[PDB]
């Protein structure tokens, strides 16, 4: 995976 | 009669009804009302034969339930099942919420509560917005239940029925005049809380009904707020309404492009480049009578760019991508302030952008900047924290180089969180106090990882000052696991979680470097846990004792060399030595046990019960309760 | 039908006999639900109380279809 | 347990439906979550699931369908 796919949604 | 309140509520659950119209058969009213009045807990959740026949959807169970037999709406049951399930249900409640418009109509027509009010004050209305199902709510309307009834957070339905795409039920609410202006005390004037999903026909509809457009609880314009979420089609109809005042014009179409420049789901750049085009156009559109940006300091992070206070200079950044998305980032920051709280993401995810780059400084600047930007206003920031500790373990995985000065700096704003943690703990007694704790323990899961990062790097004297003072400072203040683990008990040990990513490459527990440097920065070593053992008590229970051995001899030598009494027998009375479980840890232990005072020659008297109360010096009461 | 027993098959069988109907309820065979429902009725320790009962249970058709093989 | 799965997908398809007959509508398309996208063909099943399902129940089972 990557940091960015990893960033969770937060919305 | 338990089992049979079971086999009714199974049977109204399912929908059959003449299995309970047996089961009831035959019986007086009392046993038949407590079956009925079966309110226990199912799935965790409380629950009523008519309640989850309401929730069911058969309008011919709770027909047969209002007429043939003797229920009442006032009742408990859950609202929404998922991630709610918040008790205080009527059943015309669960009817509207679940959408079935006849078990509506049926309830009403027999005199189901309309205005009840949950431990929430949730009204079926909202309920019915939330579902968007039309003719509910235009039933429930001409009964004349309310308009008004807000949530604890005096969210109304219309604000609720605007969050959703519900444009019908949005229409016919205000068409029974319900005021937009119904502000919640978050900030959400009924059009905040459309703009985000971007329902269009609901921002026309409200901005045709006289929305009166006002500012949020955090000081934004739901203006502001639409070009924050990257809707540009709401944006244009904020934009044709009522008043433009030109410089709100202006930052909102700035804050467009710079939300467009650095979001994960709206990604065009030439987007980004063209609405900053039209900023700079109308800003310098009249010539004289020109509006001009304030001078901002240029901010560390994103680079040391100094904003586009003209059109030939943005011109010049047109095919740049990271001058684009700093320059973004930095009107972000300028328009949207620095204490608002959507502008922590945007740079967490410019930084991962640029950290799944390997542009590792950059990303590192950009992060230590946004866990700055939350905790000066103070938010749940244990996430960043974890992504500090990911990269750090991925850098030192590809051997970068890591900054003592960033690595410090993450590690006394770790440390900070922490402290403002277990401060919200003691102040959230039972509301909350679950997921808070378990933040607590990643945090300090985290600040394990990082003292290992800071462990296996190289630092200058003054930089490993800095990072023993962080770490001796939270030591003094000692943190405490939920399982009684304190700081150094969570080094020792071997089942300490780690995560998925590149943390696995290096932190491997437990760590000879992180305990040597905790019991160097003044860790108790004696402490104990709640399962009253001690951190040789764990160490020596480790189930790979061969497998890293030297870091064994290096831990075992490390306790002795400072306290960590080796013969402290702890309150399931076990000497440590006992604890062994290995040949190895037995041998090191006996190499390091030392001939001894009333401690083993205390073991006899303490498994005799021999009275220490008050018969024995009051440190001494201590030295025994140990021994 | 199970005889008429006195207080076994009064609210054991019986359970099964309307379960059959109302499978073939929701089948769609109501004269074989109707048969399983009419034997449920005789063996019915009180079923003049279920007359109320089970002439609502039923789509349209099976309102007076029931009826008349009520006594059957 | 794959080719068990093929025949135990079939079972949510047996079982799960009275469980949406019933009225558990979440708890049917919770149900049928365990049982989508194993299929050899998700499409050929979409296709119809617009309108074997209610309207509302379909466009649920489709917020559940990638989780």
């Amino acid at each position: 995976a990557k940091e960015r796919a990893g960033l969770s949604k937060l919305p | 009669m338990e089992g049979l309140a079971g086999y009714v509520y199974k049977a109204a659950s399912e929908g059959k009804v003449l299995t309970l119209a047996a089961l009831l058969l035959n019986r007086s009213e009392s046993d038949i009302r407590y079956l009925l009045g079966y309110v226990s807990q199912q799935g965790g959740q409380r629950s009523t034969p008519l309640i989850i026949a309401a929730r069911n959807g058969h309008a011919k169970v709770v027909r047969l339930l209002l007429e043939h037999y003797r229920v009442q709406t006032q009742q408990t049951g859950t609202v929404r099942f998922d991630g709610y399930v918040i008790d205080g249900a009527t059943a015309l409640w669960c009817a509207a919420g679940a959408g079935h418009f006849e078990v509506v109509k049926l309830l009403v027509s027999h005199g189901a509560n309309v205005n009840h009010t949950t431990v929430t004050n949730s009204t079926p209305l909202r309920a019915a917005c939330f579902d968007g199902r039309l003719d509910i709510v235009k039933y429930l309307v001409e009964n004349n239940a309310n308009i008004s009834i807000a949530n604890k957070y005096d969210n109304t339905c219309l604000m609720i029925a605007a969050y959703k795409g519900h444009t019908d039920v949005v229409r016919y609410l205000l068409e029974q005049r319900a005021d937009p202006n119904a502000k919640a005390h978050c900030g959400a004037t009924a059009l905040h809380f459309a703009a985000e999903a971007g329902h269009i026909d609901i921002v026309k509809e409200l901005i045709k009904w006289r929305a009166a457009i006002v500012v949020n609880g955090h000081g934004m314009t739901p203006l502001k707020v639409a070009a924050e979420s990257c809707k540009a089609d709401v944006v244009e109809l904020l934009l044709s309404h009522a008043d433009c005042d030109r410089r709100s014009r202006i930052e909102a179409l700035e804050l467009l492009g710079a939300s467009f420049a650095n979001d994960r789901e709206n990604y065009d750049i030439i987007k980004t480049y063209h609405y900053l085009y039209l900023a700079m156009l109308e800003r310098f559109q009249d010539g004289d009578n020109i509006l001009e940006k304030e001078v901002l300091p240029p901010i560390h992070a994103y680079g040391n760019r100094t904003e586009c206070r003209n059109p030939q200079e943005l011109e010049s950044i047109r095919q740049d991508r990271d001058a684009l998305h700093m320059e973004g980032l930095i009107v972000r920051e300028r328009i949207l302030g620095a204490d608002n709280i959507d502008v922590s993401h945007p740079i967490i995810y410019r930084g991962a952008v640029y950290a799944d780059n390997m542009e590792f400084e950059q990303c590192i600047k950009l992060w230590l900047h946004a866990l700055h930007l939350r905790q000066k206003g103070n938010r749940n920031t244990h996430k960043d924290l974890l992504r500090f500790a990911q990269v750090f373990s991925q850098m030192i995985h590809l051997n970068e180089t890591v900054k003592a000065p960033d690595i410090e700096c993450v590690l006394r704003c770790s440390v900070l969180e922490i402290e403002q943690s277990m401060n919200r703990v003691k102040n959230i007694s039972d509301a909350d106090v679950h997921n808070a704790m378990d933040n607590y323990e990643c945090n300090l899961y985290t600040f394990l990882y990082l003292v290992c990062i800071s462990t296996k790097t190289q630092c200058s004297e003054e930089d490993q000052c800095k990072i023993n003072k962080q770490i001796y400072n939270l030591i003094h203040l000692d943190p405490r696991t939920r399982e009684g683990f304190t700081l150094l008990h969570l080094a020792v040990n071997s089942n300490t979680p780690v995560d998925d990513f590149h943390t696995n490459d290096v932190c491997s527990f437990p760590n000879a470097l992180v305990t040597k440097l905790l019991l160097d920065c003044g860790a108790e070593v004696n402490a104990v846990d709640n399962e009253g053992n001690s951190a040789l008590h764990i160490i020596v229970q480790y189930n790979r004792p061969i497998s890293d051995f030297l870091t064994l001899h290096s831990i075992i030598i490390s306790l002795v060399e400072a306290g960590a009494h080796t013969d402290m027998t702890n309150k399931q009375n076990k000497t440590p030595l006992d604890k062994s479980t290995t040949g190895v840890s037995e041998i090191l232990l006996k190499t390091q046990m030392k001939m001894s005072l009333k401690c083993l020659a205390a073991r006899a008297v303490r498994a005799n019960d021999i009275n220490y109360q008050d018969q024995i010096p009051r440190t001494l009461e201590e030295f025994v309760g140990f021994h | 039908l199970p005889d008429l027993k006195d207080a076994e098959a009064v609210q054991k069988f019986f359970l099964e006999e309307i379960q059959l109907g109302e499978e073939l309820l929701a089948q769609g065979e109501y004269e074989k639900g109707v048969d399983h429902l009419t034997n449920a009725i005789a063996v019915c320790g009180q079923p003049q109380q279920l007359l109320q009962v089970l002439q609502q249970t039923l789509p349209p058709p099976v309102f007076q279809m029931l009826l008349t093989k009520l006594p059957t």
